[PDB]
RNA sequence: GGUGAAAUUCUUGGAUUUAUUGAAGACUAACUACUGCGAAAGCAUUUGCCAAGGACGUUUUCAUUAAUCAAGAACGAAAGUUAGGGGAUCGAAGAUGAUCAGAUACCGUCGUAGUCUUAACCAUAAACUAUGCCGACUAGGGAUCGGGUGGUGUUUUUUUAAUGACCCACUCGGCACCUUACGAGAAAUCAAAGUCUUUGGGUUCUGGGGGGAGUAUGGUCGCAAGGCUGAAACUUAAAGGAAUU
């Protein structure tokens, strides 16, 4: 897969993880 | 193509040239023999009339046709109709410009396109924006095939051209102004005053624009047609 | 001694009225309470007396201007444009 | 004699227009475009349709009595093709030897000076 | 690898160049990167001047020309055969 | 009760020995000691009162009137102006642009002050409190606070009633509705948030 | 149908994807000295006369 | 109207079209080039103001005040964020019509945010010359930009002074270009990537097989999206670079 789209998916996963951590704390 | 229209009228004959008539144009006396042509204007009804329709009209004619010559082939003028006394609708001077072919063949690589324009007015409350154009020249025995000019040289040439253009424009009327555009006399002292800065070549007057116009001026308008 | 970091003048509001509104009113209050100078003397003594009224203690001249600023950008643009038409008319 | 009217020929990649007007330009002698001559919806801008439209315009001008025509050609013009259409040359050639006598051949296509933006995106056409 | 000494075009020591749009595909390309063709043609085609001369008002005259500068992108030029690919050694000429 | 400051101008009576004091809306840029010239022959300066038929095209005016003798009708709030778009001599009428964007033709005999009204940009600081809003509305009228029709009782308001706070019927009200039925949006040509520029 | 008999003088070459159409430059004896480019389907040699229905139908290279 | 062909759609209340006028907004074609400036990003209309910078000349001055940089600071394409004006074209989302077994795309028509301007954040890119800065040397050739000097040189002037514009020769500082390899390099190629196994001019930063991963966490800045620092566990024997058939 293209590095740009992989990076975009990484940013989406980072946002999801940050939201999960914020809702947990 | 032809069979494509589904419906035409949203709500849901005779040939017009029978009513159409012919009217000859008369150019100002500042040019040579006029022989402008003939236009078609609707019948002079009691509501619109032919004269008022002819009032708002402009006719595009080449200057070579007016002069009856050849060297003025690449210059054309619009004639602005102002009043009509019947079959001899008189017109005035609107503006002069070259041809697209002339401009495109004029612009060439390895040269410069110095240009100038000043907003000025004549004596008779006639405001015209005079445009001037200039190209650098390759002198004899020159091996540098680009003829580049410094920005200071361009600035000085433009300033001098604007100064002489304003001097020409001031203290003159449309008749004398056109009678001096016709023989191409501006370029003479333009190149005389700008040749010291750079050799200069292909000196012409780009175009003029009619922005503001004084009153009808019938008395001196009649002078351009007798 | 920099008793505050970013809230500044709005520190009187405390934990209230959100953050964006507090920032907006902070900027507007800074513009309102800033001192300016009278064009007739050049001394920075101009203060705000009321809505659109800018008074002074030395020049003793009251100027009608913006609600929170002595001169507005739109007002200055309008004044310059009016001056331009006046010059065009008389010349 | 030899009354002069202008032709105002419009050449594009999709259609052809031969709209003869007076010298001033406020007239409607044989506007007739090159769309009704052929039933193809694709061959509108073709030499055959252009020649047919030019012949019709020449016949109408002969009926109206105009014998001298100036030609002012123009391309599509603007932020687009900029090149003259194939039908313009064919229409001019057909109108030449079909009656009226022409003069002062001139191109009048309007070309802007870096105005607006060309439609198609930064990547352009990707057919 | 390094297929060409000049990476895109003659852009050394300049950096950013104002871009232009292709004539047909309307693709935005740097001005120096556009293959510019100085097309000087005639608004009357071949074998038509003879027929256009005697069927024209006034004797001789006319004989004008059209002049257009076409900015073809690399893909459009390859497709329209404006420029043709050649061998490695022939690249260095001109 | 008015954001725009009031400027007091004294004018000598040309028919009797007395001083007549007008009430003027303080334009932006005016100051004490500045002379104000009101009339047709007066120059084009900020604060001067001139007939609309004498100012040039594109002029910015304020405190204009629909008809002569109205003592100033339109453009009287803080930070508003009227733009002279054109003049028509025959049956003299000045075409103008109002702050709302509507274009209306008015007689050239109408007079408007030159400049904009001071206190422009009054509504940028949020009220930030109930106290500021209450003090502002107290000097104007009894129009604050206002209770919602959903929380209103069904007899007290057509929108009221029911276990939940819902309108029930359509909020938009036709212009032909009689008094008592005009509760909510009136003659809603286009409802909801508009997307894009207003293009007024 | 107004016919025009025209005799060819020079075959340009074979055109078209399938090579069934041949280009030729042809003029007509009646009021000669003007020639047009036509396309022929069958085998055409020099000094061959063909009946054209069309006159102002200058053709183009086929595909 | 459009496309390979079509289709949505506007059309005897004038569609397209011709001619005139007015408003808006975007930009500075053609001139425009292996050419110019700036630390970089980046700058192509005219004029006026404010200054700033490079190059050249200099028997003018200070006298080593010098080269690179942890920390730190300024600027920083486009896009995005906050509050205003403007909002003419283009136009992510979206709305339709095509093509296709499927098309949420490539193709046709509209269309919000955005594209433009003011006051503040964003600190990013193939930000490339994938090439660090300063200083000394090393095969040649032509052209070009700015400056300087000499021509019993040309032309422009007032046929002849000045002032310019050209041609010949030289020099400094740049953008660069061409044939070759004394040499370097794995080769592509390089007058620097050379003066490195005949190994040392001064100096800053970065990397030790490919994934994990520019991820998690710990800190820090930011309204926000995100920016800087930055692993480990685990897995594999090939991941790669240049050229040849």
């Amino acid at each position: 897969m293209r590095a740009k789209w992989r990076k975009k998916r990484t940013r989406r996963l980072k946002r999801k993880r940050r939201k999960v951590r914020a809702r947990s704390k | 193509a032809v069979g494509k229209n589904k419906r035409l009228s949203k709500g849901k004959v005779v040939d017009p040239f029978t009513r159409k008539e012919w009217f000859d144009i008369k150019a100002p006396s500042t040019f040579e023999n006029r022989n402008v042509g003939k236009t078609l204007v609707n019948k002079s009804t009691g509501l619109k009339s032919a004269s008022d329709a002819l009032k708002g009209r402009v006719v595009e004619v080449c200057l070579a046709d007016l002069q009856g010559s050849e060297d003025h082939s690449f210059r054309k003028i619009k004639l602005r109709v102002d009043e009509v006394q019947g079959k001899n609708l008189l017109t005035n001077f609107h503006g002069m410009d070259f041809t697209t072919d002339k401009l495109r063949s004029m612009v060439r690589k390895w040269q410069t396109l110095i240009e100038a324009n000043v907003t000025v007015k004549t004596s008779d409350d006639y405001v015209l924006r005079i445009f001037a154009i200039a190209f650098t020249r390759k002198q004899a025995n020159q091996v540098k095939r680009h003829s580049y000019a410094q920005s200071s040289h361009i600035r000085a040439i433009r300033k001098v051209i604007s100064e002489i253009l304003t001097k020409e424009v001031q203290g003159s009327t449309l008749a004398q102004l056109t009678s001096k555009l016709i023989p191409e006399v501006i370029n003479k002292e333009i190149e005389n005053a700008t040749k010291d800065i750079f050799p200069l070549q292909n000196i012409h007057v780009r175009k003029v624009k009619l922005l503001k116009q004084p009153k009808f001026d019938v008395g001196a308008l009649m002078a351009l047609h007798g | 001694a920099k008793r505050t970091k970013k809230v500044g003048i709005t520190g009187k509001y405390g934990v209230r009225y959100g953050s964006s509104l507090r920032r907006q009113v902070k900027k507007l209050e800074i513009q309102q309470h800033a001192r300016y100078d009278c064009s007739f003397c050049g001394k920075k003594t101009v203060k705000r007396g009321a809505a659109g009224i800018w008074t002074c203690s030395c020049c003793k001249k009251t100027v009608a201007g913006g609600a929170y600023t002595v001169s507005t950008a739109a007002a200055a643009t309008v004044r310059s444009t009016i001056r331009r038409l006046r010059e065009m008319v008389e010349a | 004699s030899q009354v002069f009217g202008v032709a105002r020929i419009y050449a594009s990649f999709n259609d052809t227009f031969v709209h003869v007007t007076d010298l001033s330009g406020k007239e409607t002698i044989a506007r007739v475009t090159g769309g009704m001559k052929v039933k193809a919806d694709r061959d509108e801008s073709s030499p055959y349709a252009a020649m047919l439209a030019a012949q019709d315009v020449a016949a109408k001008c002969k009926e109206v009595g105009i014998t001298a025509v100036h030609v002012k050609i123009r391309a599509t013009g603007g932020t687009r093709t900029k090149t003259p259409g194939p039908g313009g040359q064919a229409a001019l050639r057909a109108l030449a030897r079909s009656g009226l006598r022409i003069g002062r051949i001139e191109d009048v296509t309007p070309v802007p000076s870096d105005s607006t933006r060309k439609k198609g995106g930064r990547r352009g056409r990707r057919l | 690898p390094k297929k060409r000494a000049s990476n895109g075009r003659n852009k050394k020591g300049r950096g950013h160049v104002k871009p232009v749009r292709c004539v047909n595909c309307s693709k935005s390309i740097p001005k120096d990167k556009a293959i510019k063709r100085m097309a000087i043609r005639n608004i009357v085609e071949a074998a038509a001047v003879r027929d256009l001369s005697e069927a024209s008002v006034y004797p001789e005259y006319a004989l004008p020309k059209t002049y257009n500068k076409l900015h073809y992108c690399v893909s459009c030029a390859i497709h329209a055969r404006i420029v043709r690919v050649r061998s490695r050694e022939d690249r260095k000429n001109r | 009760g008015r954001g725009a400051p009031l400027a007091k101008v004294v004018f000598r009576d040309p028919y009797k020995y007395r001083l007549r004091e007008e009430i003027f809306i303080a334009n932006e840029g005016v100051h004490t000691g500045q002379f104000i010239y009101a009339g047709k022959k007066a120059s084009l300066n900020v604060g001067n009162v001139l007939p609309l038929g004498s100012v040039p095209e594109g002029t910015i005016v304020s405190n204009v009137e629909e008809k002569p003798g109205d003592r100033g009708a339109l453009a009287r709030a803080s930070g508003n102006y009227v733009i002279i778009i054109g003049h028509n001599p025959d049956e003299n009428k000045t075409r103008v642009r109002l702050p709302s964007g509507a274009k209306k033709v008015i007689s050239s005999d109408a007079r408007g002050v030159i400049g904009v009204i001071a206190g422009g940009g009054r509504v940028d600081k949020p009220l930030l409190k109930a106290g500021r809003a209450f003090h502002k509305y107290r000097l104007k009228r009894n129009s604050w606070p206002k209770t919602r029709g959903v929380a209103m009782n069904p007899v007290d308001h057509p929108h009221g009633g029911g276990n939940h706070q819902h309108i029930g019927k359509a909020s938009t009200i036709s212009r032909g509705a009689v008094s008592g039925q005009k509760a909510g949006l009136i003659a809603a040509r286009r409802t909801g948030l508009l997307r894009g520029s207003q293009k007024t | 149908t107004p016919v025009t008999l025209a005799k060819v003088i020079k075959v340009l070459g074979r055109t078209g994807s399938r090579g069934g159409v041949t280009q030729v430059r042809v003029e007509f004896l009646e009021d000669t000295s003007r020639t047009i480019v036509r396309n022929v389907k069958g085998p055409v040699r020099e000094n061959d006369i063909l009946v054209l229905m069309e006159s102002e139908r200058e053709a183009r290279r086929l595909r």
